[PDB]
RNA sequence: UGUUCACCCACUAAUAGGGAACGUGAGCUGGGUUUAGACCGUCGUGAGACAGGUUAGUUUUACCCUACUGAUGAUGUGUUGU
RNA sequence: GAAUGGAUGAACGAGAUUCCCACUGUCCCUACCUACUAUCCAGCGAAACCACAGCCAAGGGAACGGGCUUGGCGGAAUCAG
RNA sequence: CCUCUGGCAUGUUGGAACAAUGUAGGUAAGGGAAGUCGGCAAGCCGGAUCCGUAACUUCGGGAUAAGGAUUGGCUCUAAGG
RNA sequence: UGGAGCCGCCGCAGGUGCAGAUCUUGGUGGUAGUAGCAAAUAUUCAAACGAGAACUUUGAAGGCCGAAGUGGAGAAGGGUU
């Protein structure tokens, strides 16, 4: 018989086999569509979420019940050191797909980079890449490496470069900075492959790739939350106090007679942990990093119009289960899927962003620098020292 | 030989 | 090497618990050939077997 | 006695068996698969590393339930373990036939494990017991083992 | 404190297995058991409810 | 109301109808039917009967196969990694 | 419907109801924490059950098939569920 | 509940982890039975002192009805042989 | 292989041929190295003995039973414990 009281269903399945993630990295699964007229430039982008605030601005949406009033805002931060383009890449179109073609590297690659070429750096004795850079220092070999470019510039359809993050400069544990392929989207296949040509062996930094009030699509892999029961991972409803065999389940699996149970019953497996693909996280800000002139620039990272005070980002006592952002980095509104150290593929629309909402600039009042490691109640030392006074321990 | 019912549980009852 | 039957034979020479035995743990092969009491006897005269204290329990 | 599988030159190989041991035959047998053909200073290394859990013995016959480790990826198979009897029992059984070269005179640490074979022995036998008055059985399962070492070098 | 045990066999509480403590010379409570309480003689005349004088009861 | 059904309140965009062993008891519950105790009424000379009312009344087993969910792996690609 | 007892009735009741107050995770609507488990390992180590076995759609068929027909299709060995 | 006399080695094993399901305990914003057959379960209540106690009643009860107040620590006073 | 008896023909005789009987007795698999060895808070350090110690004994520490006892004694029952 049917359902006496119908109800929407309890997931969804665009998302499933909801299994642990083969990638940690999360992939880019679709750049956007090139087209000619606008300036090669790259895609997307590679950070590390470090943490959350809260940020104030005044909001310009005329209609609205806050507007042209304050609003708190919550932020992730992502620390988003420059990059390093390593190698170039071409991808030739068929009927099959794209298959990939050519694929030059720089001469010189940093440890940092070749780390990822190996699964025991301890152990290896570190002779990746020896022999081809051998390439760039004869003529033979920089003639080949010229054919080889200009093969890519006859055939090749899409061109992206490959980059890598610099390890090195993230508070992080480990050293084995992520490489990853980035789109390259512009002019004609010859140009942009010159423009990467020009790029090798070369910082790119964040803001070269993202402007800020932009949205962009966060890509990464979810917080990871083991084996689960239907209920956690489901959310289907808790059975009632009476019952016999556990209430943390689903009644019936399926009815009688299609007499298997289907992929559309709800089960218990890996729950978090998935692979994500959030879109539209506007830029609220993006931070220049730390500097020198002659004493340290941290001041303006946290100032702002508003504040200018000195304040980092970095909250009192630092990010919590990160360390101090002392990098450049990006500031989007709300959350970014996954954890603290997780590296977070930032990536730029799909979508034509046409929506009073999606173009409104921002302006912060105020980020919030309290400490994330208890009920913070100071912005930074220099104020908590001036409220509380001196102490015992001077 | 093993329990599986008391003898007034009669298991497929279907008077 | 084992000493039950000496801690027992103390215990009720003693009249004490057995508990209240306290058996010298270096001078154990002499214990071990305490096969009676009286033997015991000699080594509670000797000092290797010895009646503990009661554990205080003040009513300060 | 007959062994199963005579040796090809008796000569210079040696012999070493123990029937009706009590250890798990399970157990025992796929650790004596794991054992073969190994040179006799290998496979001492091997059952006291299995001993002490850095080297395992991949389950491969008798492996249901067996859980996975790591350590079986060496050999090629998801299931392992660590059967500290049955090492410490082939641990002697090496040690024996060890002393059958050494008597023989054969170059001990010339020595190859050429056939090793665990069997069936007769079962002991007691009992469980259970609910509403039953008893079922409750039975060891021990094991003939037997082996013949060779000098191959 | 020192408790106590019965000297004979009879484990139950009894008009036979009456007691009384004692503590003794090598200073341990032990148990006595007693006699019964005998009683004086009482009247041939059958009216007085007293028992008699002068008997060892 | 044990209910299916029905009815009524309230909101709603709408409060459409149906199937899957009258989906679904090693998923539950067990309120109802449907043992055994007992109560009433009617029937029966009586033992007893009653799709007539009432109250009390043990809901077992998965460690197999599969199916499903997650999880190791597998064949190839010389070996390995990207 | 009148000792096949009729009508009552304080007190009592692990008795059958109904309602109100308080109370609460019963519920919205689920979450967290503790201990024993399950899990993994060393050692030990049963049982029920079992024609053969073990992916489906439809068909026909003792009128609801794992086996048959016709299609879909099929990839060792396993783990927790 | 905690202890002394006396007795024991945690009840037929150990180790590592701390996932889901369980078994046994807890806690829960706001709402407060909407849950469910049904407040099942748990929760409230609770000890003593001082007040203060209804209908109804076989005048015995109902009654700890109901309903309120107080309680620690310390330093004194007074009263009782 | 084994180590002491057996057969062809003609007649006579029968307790004369097994897949099943939820058949009888015995033995053996899969299940499975699985389910399990989770009621009552608790173990640790050293030393001895010893081929060998998570468990034996000795000492120390931390714990429990907490005099309606996990203490000391008997009845019935056991029958050398
Ligand atoms: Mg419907
Ligand atoms: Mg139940
Ligand atoms: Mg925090
Ligand atoms: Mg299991
Ligand atoms: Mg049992
Ligand atoms: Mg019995
Ligand atoms: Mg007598
Ligand atoms: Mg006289
Ligand atoms: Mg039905
Ligand atoms: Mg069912
Ligand atoms: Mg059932
Ligand atoms: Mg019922
Ligand atoms: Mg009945
Ligand atoms: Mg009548
Ligand atoms: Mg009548
Ligand atoms: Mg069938
Ligand atoms: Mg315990
Ligand atoms: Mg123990
Ligand atoms: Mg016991
Ligand atoms: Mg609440
Ligand atoms: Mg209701
Ligand atoms: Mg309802
Ligand atoms: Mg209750
Ligand atoms: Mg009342
Ligand atoms: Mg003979
Ligand atoms: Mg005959
Ligand atoms: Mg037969
Ligand atoms: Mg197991
Ligand atoms: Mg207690
Ligand atoms: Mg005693
Ligand atoms: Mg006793």
């Amino acid at each position: 018989s049917h359902r006496k009281f119908s109800a929407p269903r309890h997931g969804s399945l665009g998302f499933l086999p909801r299994k642990r993630s083969s990638r940690h990295r999360g992939k880019v699964k679709s750049f956007p569509k090139d087209d000619p007229s606008k300036p090669v430039h790259l895609t997307a982008f590679l950070g590390y979420k470090a943490g959350m605030t809260h940020i104030v601005r005044e909001v310009d949406r005329p209609g609205s019940k806050v507007n042209k009033k304050e609003v708190v805002e919550a932020v992730t931060i992502v620390e988003t050191p420059p990059m390093v383009v390593v190698g170039i890449v071409g991808y030739v179109e068929t009927p099959r797909g794209l298959r990939t073609f050519k694929t030059v590297f720089a001469e010189h690659i940093s440890d940092e980079c070749k780390r990822r070429f190996y699964k025991n750096w301890h152990k290896s004795k570190k002779k990746a890449f020896t022999k081809y850079c051998k390439k760039w220092q004869d003529d033979a070999g920089k003639r080949q490496l010229d054919k080889d470019f200009s093969s890519m510039k006859k055939y090749c359809q899409v061109i992206r470069v490959l980059a890598h993050t610099q390890m090195r400069l993230l508070p992080l544990r480990q050293k084995k900075a992520h490489l990853m392929e980035i789109q390259v989207n512009g002019g004609t296949v010859a140009e942009k492959l010159d423009w990467a040509r020009e790029r090798l062996e070369q910082q790119v930094p964040v803001s070269q790739v993202f402007g800020q009030d932009e949205m962009i699509d966060v890509i990464g892999v979810t917080k990871g939350k083991g084996y689960k029961g239907v209920t956690s991972r489901w959310h289907t409803k808790k059975l009632p106090r009476k019952t016999h065999r556990g209430l943390r389940k689903v009644a019936c699996i399926g009815a009688w007679h299609p007499a298997r149970v289907a992929f559309s019953v709800a089960r218990a497996g890996q729950k978090g942990y998935h692979h994500r693909t959030e879109i539209n996280k506007k830029i609220y800000k993006i931070g220049q990093g730390y500097l020198i002139k002659d004493g340290k620039l941290i001041k303006n990272n946290a100032s702002t119009d508003y504040d200018l005070s000195d304040k980092s980002i970095n909250p009192l006592g630092g990010f919590v289960h990160y360390g101090e952002v002392t990098n450049d980095f990006v500031m989007l509104k709300g959350c970014v899927v996954g954890t603290k150290k997780r590296v977070l593929t930032l990536r730029k629309s799909l979508l034509v962003q046409t929506k009073r909402r999606a173009l409104e600039k921002i302006d912060l009042k105020f980020i919030d620098t309290t400490s994330k490691f208890g009920h913070g109640r100071f912005q930074t030392v220099e104020e908590k020292k001036a409220f509380m006074g001196p102490l015992k321990k001077d | 030989g093993m329990w599986r019912f008391y003898t007034e549980d009669s298991p497929g009852l279907k008077v | 090497s084992m000493l039950r039957l000496q801690k027992r034979l103390a215990s009720s020479v003693l009249r004490c618990g057995k508990k209240k035995v306290w058996l010298d743990p270096n001078e154990t092969n002499e214990i071990a050939n305490a096969n009676s009491r009286q033997q015991i006897r000699k080594l509670i005269k000797d000092g290797l077997i010895i009646r503990k204290p009661v554990t205080v329990h003040s009513r300060a | 006695v007959r062994y199963s599988l005579d040796p090809e030159n008796p000569t210079k190989s040696c012999k070493s068996r123990g029937s009706n041991l009590r250890v798990h035959f399970k157990n025992t047998r796929e650790t004596a698969q794991a054992i073969k053909g190994m040179h006799i200073r290998k496979a001492t290394k091997y059952l006291k590393d299995v001993t002490l859990q850095k080297q395992c013995v991949p389950f491969r016959r008798y492996n249901g339930g067996v859980g996975r480790c790591a350590q079986a990826k060496q050999w090629g198979w998801t299931q392992g373990r660590w059967p500290k009897k049955s090492a410490e029992f082939l641990l002697h059984m090496l040690k024996n036939a060890e002393s059958n070269a050494e008597l023989k005179g054969l170059d001990v640490d010339s020595l190859v494990i050429e056939h090793i074979q665990v069997n069936k022995a007769p079962k002991m036998r007691r009992r469980t017991y259970r609910a509403h008055g039953r008893i079922n059985p409750y039975m060891s399962s021990p094991c003939h083992i037997e082996m013949i070492l060779t000098e191959k070098e | 404190v020192q408790r106590l045990t019965y000297r004979r066999r009879l484990s139950y509480n009894t008009a036979s297995n009456k007691t009384r403590l004692s503590r003794t010379p090598g200073n341990r409570i032990v148990y006595l058991y007693t006699k019964k309480v005998g009683k004086a003689p009482k009247s041939a005349c059958g009216v007085c409810p007293g028992r008699l004088r002068g008997v060892r009861a």
